[PDB]
């Protein structure tokens, strides 16, 4: 056993990103071992669905993938399959037959400052619903009335990226969490990804 | 698309802006106000000034969106709100000028301060040693001369600038659609687009007078029992069949009636309920008396204080060099941060005042779901009648005993009972009349029907009619009596007092009737039962977003005030006060005048 997979990288990396721009990592050609991620602190949820957490290295697939983004205290429930809401529906949409697992821990102390934090975006306004497993980047005016918009804003017109604010004082539900999602699937190729 | 739309999204993005904004606001008045010093004083005024400022723009730009366009009832109101508190009509002069003379009010009120009699050498304030001179000292010539130098000295100041704010206030509320400043004071309760239960703004009057009208014959007798005991307190000055000289009421005004509780004691013998000499003797402490609340709270069902509450909030009075204000209040900043904050002591009084407060945190916890712009009371009543019933109920022997610092050898009688009902009637019963004189006086004068030449002589006339407190020295019209009452010299509505004094007692006979409670009304605890509890947050978990009729027939089955309940937990009083009024004629004089 030489080559672990690495997730401490993945884990463990003092940025996050936004969730409306959520990095994805591929995870292939080597040893996976998944009693690491039980060394970090208690989890406020884990929640497997398509895999028991006791066999987990007793089964193998060909690739797995992990995204990673931070999202608030209770908007956690909606990072699941059959779930509607906000943040779900236009910045991070699961499909109905997803296997995995869902990761998230509180990241107060490291996520807060007493001033406040205006680094942590996501989306509030889009013309249309998210596909599974997409990303957009696009900032244009939200336009709201029959008269185009023209570029700017003010009446009907509005940015679609508004920032969160996280400060040491909120309560839970709007202190920030940390998310790290991971995802299993089959092709016809070997699997080679297990140990 | 649809104005429908186009209105839900611009709520939706002021309902994210508008918290953030009010968070940094409500941060800095804390901040302020535990901490006492002119950085923080610049901050509140920063964010205060920043607050203002975008609710203005906001209530601008929300002008573009026709009402009758929206069928939600939700976004309707939403919008009203917003139009409401944010527009302005008036010219720049105009507005300089009446916030110049509120400023000026407020600050004369502040520190209008009265010297000694007869002497330039020495000169007090209203709060340290005038409070106490009424409260206590037992001088007819000292009590006379605080209350005409007081009177004197704070009116004569101020009766121009209210003639020229109520000039200024009329003319906006005509600006308005708005009759006059009294419709717009008595629009709060007013209720539109719902079929069987609205309400009209004129209705509140005809409501409150139907109600005073049924609860004469209490306040007549309670007058005439106070008035043989202030008899038997000063021989001399009193008359049989007048009405009570005005400064000898136990306080500055009138409003309150509790300190005649040690002259009018109907059975002095029997020992009084105190449990301030338990609390010393177990060694109670501040954490130990807000663990206790939050168990009886726990008690009923509901949930409790999270860590942060108890991390932030402040329950000891700091001391050395940082000083803040002990006025107790609770503190809702917002986005799930709820701090009390209270100069604590070992006091009963202070044990029931944790209830008090507790009672209103859990209130604004009840209905953080809902939108920013319906996070509140249903109106200015039910908020204060929340809080008041959990202290209407902590107060019971019952509770004492089962917390156990009441013996458990303690017995309940006659004069027991007798006792605690009238040392609560002294505080209730007494301030109605007065509350609705002040308020029915004001719409009088914002209305215009009294001219200002004939103002003092309408007031001391209904003084003479109504309440039965004839005044003990002449005035002309160059004195602005009322003017020296705090809210009124600071511009805030009086009628939530008189309608949360029945809200309070509807809702506990509401709640005591749920918890199949038997025996007297006034003996009753609630603590154990989970349906009480259950009904009480189903109604505190609506907010604004029903109306208060529909609330209160969610609650007691009915859709108006009613003073029903308030009579039939009084009646054991008003039997014996019948009983000891044989003798004594009932009802006062107005021909009466003390000064010949
Ligand atoms: C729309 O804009 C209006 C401004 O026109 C805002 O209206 C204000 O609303 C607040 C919230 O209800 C009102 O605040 C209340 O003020 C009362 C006045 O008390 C004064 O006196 C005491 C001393 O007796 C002082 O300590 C205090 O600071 C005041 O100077 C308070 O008594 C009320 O407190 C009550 O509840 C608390 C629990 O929260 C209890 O502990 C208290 O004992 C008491 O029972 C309350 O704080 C304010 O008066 C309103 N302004 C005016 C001019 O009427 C709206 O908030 C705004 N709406 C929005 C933004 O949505
Ligand atoms: C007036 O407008 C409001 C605002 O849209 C309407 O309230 C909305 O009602 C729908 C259906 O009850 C709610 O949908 C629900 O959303 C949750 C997730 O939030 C989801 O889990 C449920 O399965 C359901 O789909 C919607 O949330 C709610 N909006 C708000 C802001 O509360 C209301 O229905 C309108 N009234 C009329 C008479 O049209
Ligand atoms: C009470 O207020 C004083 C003055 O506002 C605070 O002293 C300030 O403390 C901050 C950070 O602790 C410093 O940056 C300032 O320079 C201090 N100012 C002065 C004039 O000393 C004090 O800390 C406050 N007390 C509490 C308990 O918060
Ligand atoms: C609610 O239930 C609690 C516990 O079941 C009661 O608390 C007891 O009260 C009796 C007095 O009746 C005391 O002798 C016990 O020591 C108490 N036990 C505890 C654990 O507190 C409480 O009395 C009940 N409330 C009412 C109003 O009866
Ligand atoms: C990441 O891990 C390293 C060592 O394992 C540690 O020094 C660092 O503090 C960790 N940072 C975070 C954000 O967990
Ligand atoms: C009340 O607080 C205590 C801790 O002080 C906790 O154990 C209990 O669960 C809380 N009540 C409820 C209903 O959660
Ligand atoms: C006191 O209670 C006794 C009980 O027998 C009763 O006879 C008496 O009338 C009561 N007195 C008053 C003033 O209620």
């Amino acid at each position: 056993i030489t080559n672990l997979c690495p997730f401490h990288e993945v884990f463990n990396a003092t940025t996050f990103a936004s969730v409306y721009a959520w990095n994805r990592k591929r995870i292939s050609n080597c040893v996976a071992d998944y009693s690491v991620i039980y060394n970090f602190a208690p989890f406020f949820a884990f929640k497997c669905y398509g895999v028991s957490p006791t066999k987990l290295n007793d089964l193998c697939f060909t690739n797995v993938y992990a995204d990673s983004f931070v999202i608030r205290g209770n908007e956690v429930s909606q990072i699941a399959p059959g779930q509607t809401g906000n943040i779900a529906d236009y910045n991070y949409k699961l499909p109905d037959d997803f296997t995995g697992c869902v990761i998230a821990w509180n990241s107060n102390k490291l996520d807060s400052k007493p001033s406040g934090n205006y680094n942590y975006l996501y989306r509030l306004f889009r013309k249309s619903k998210l596909k599974p497993f997409e990303r957009d980047i696009s900032t244009e005016i939200y336009q709201a009335g029959n008269k185009p918009c023209n570029g700017v804003a003010g009446s009907n017109c509005y940015s679609p990226l508004q920032s969160y604010g996280f400060r040491p004082t909120y309560g839970v539900g709007h202190q920030p969490y940390r998310v790290v999602v991971l995802s299993f699937e089959l092709l016809h190729a070997p699997a080679t990804v297990c140990g | 698309s649809t104005i429908e739309e186009q209105a839900k999204t611009f709520l939706d993005k002021f309902n994210h802006e508008a918290e953030d904004l009010f968070y940094q606001s409500s941060l800095a008045s804390w901040n302020y106000n535990t901490n006492i010093t002119e950085e923080n004083v610049q901050n509140m005024n920063n964010a205060g000034d920043k607050w203002s400022a975008f609710l203005k723009e906001q209530s601008t730009l929300a002008q573009m969106y026709p009402l009758q366009e929206i069928q939600n009832l939700t976004v309707k109101l939403q919008l009203q709100a917003l139009q409401q508190n944010g527009s302005s009509v008036l010219s720049e002069d105009k507005s300089k000028r009446l916030n110049t003379i509120l400023n000026t009010m407020s600050t004369i009120y502040s520190t209008g301060k009265v010297c000694n009699p007869d002497n330039p050498q020495e000169c007090l304030l209203l709060e340290p040693g005038l409070n106490e001179i009424m409260a206590n000292s037992l001088d007819y010539n000292e009590r006379l001369w605080a209350w005409e130098s007081w009177r004197s000295e704070v009116g004569k100041q101020l009766r121009p600038l209210y003639e020229e704010y109520v000039v200024l206030k009329n003319e906006m509320a005509r600006a308005n659609h708005y009759e006059d400043y009294g419709d717009y004071w008595r629009g709060d309760y007013e209720v539109n687009g719902v079929d069987g239960y609205d309400y009209s703004r004129g209705q509140l009057i005809e409501d409150v007078e139907h109600t005073f009208e049924e609860i004469k014959p209490l306040y007549e007798h309670l007058h005439a029992y106070v008035r043989a005991k202030l008899m038997n307190a000063y021989p001399s000055y009193i008359s049989p069949i007048g009405c009570l000289p005005a400064h000898l009421l136990g306080d500055m005004w009138g409003r309150f009636w509790t300190n005649l509780y040690s002259l009018t004691v109907p059975f002095g013998q029997k020992p009084n309920i105190d449990v301030t000499d338990a609390m010393v003797d177990q060694a109670w402490d501040a954490q130990r008396i807000f663990k206790e609340a939050e168990k009886f709270f726990v008690s009923v069902g509901l949930p409790n204080m999270t860590q942060g509450f108890w991390e932030n909030s402040m329950l000891t009075d700091p001391g050395n060099v940082q000083k803040a204000v002990c006025h107790p209040t609770a503190w809702d900043l917002g986005k799930g941060d709820f701090r009390i904050l209270m100069c604590t002591k070992v006091t009963m009084d202070d044990f029931l005042t944790a209830h008090h407060e507790m009672g209103h945190i859990q209130y604004d916890m009840a209905y953080a779901a809902q939108p920013f712009l319906l996070r509140n009371g249903a109106n200015e009543g039910f908020h204060e009648a929340v809080g008041e019933i959990m202290s209407l109920s902590a107060a019971t022997p019952k509770h004492l005993k089962s917390i156990g610092l009441l013996s458990p050898d303690f017995q309940e009688d006659n004069e027991t009972e007798i006792n605690f009902l009238l040392k609560q009637a002294l505080t209730i019963v007494g301030t109605l009349p007065f509350t609705y004189m002040l308020e029915k006086w004001r719409w009088m004068v914002f209305k215009g029907e009294i001219p200002k030449d004939q103002w003092m002589k309408k007031w001391w006339e209904m003084k003479r009619e109504i309440v039965g407190v004839v005044e003990p020295v002449p005035h002309d019209e160059t004195y602005c009596d009322p003017a020296s009452l705090f809210h009124v010299s600071n511009d805030y509505s009086f009628i939530r007092y008189y309608t949360r004094t029945l809200y309070q007692f509807q809702f506990q006979e509401a709640l005591c009737q749920a918890a199949k409670h038997e025996g007297p009304l006034h003996k009753c605890d609630i603590s154990n039962s989970t349906e009480a509890g259950q009904k009480l947050f189903n109604m505190l978990r609506l907010g604004k977003s029903e109306p208060w009729t529909l609330a209160l027939e969610n609650v007691v089955g009915a859709k108006n005030m009613n003073v029903r309940p308030l009579l039939n937990y009084f009646e054991p009083l008003f039997t014996w006060l019948k009983d000891q009024n044989k003798n004594s004629f009932v009802g006062w004089s107005t021909d009466w005048s003390p000064y010949a």
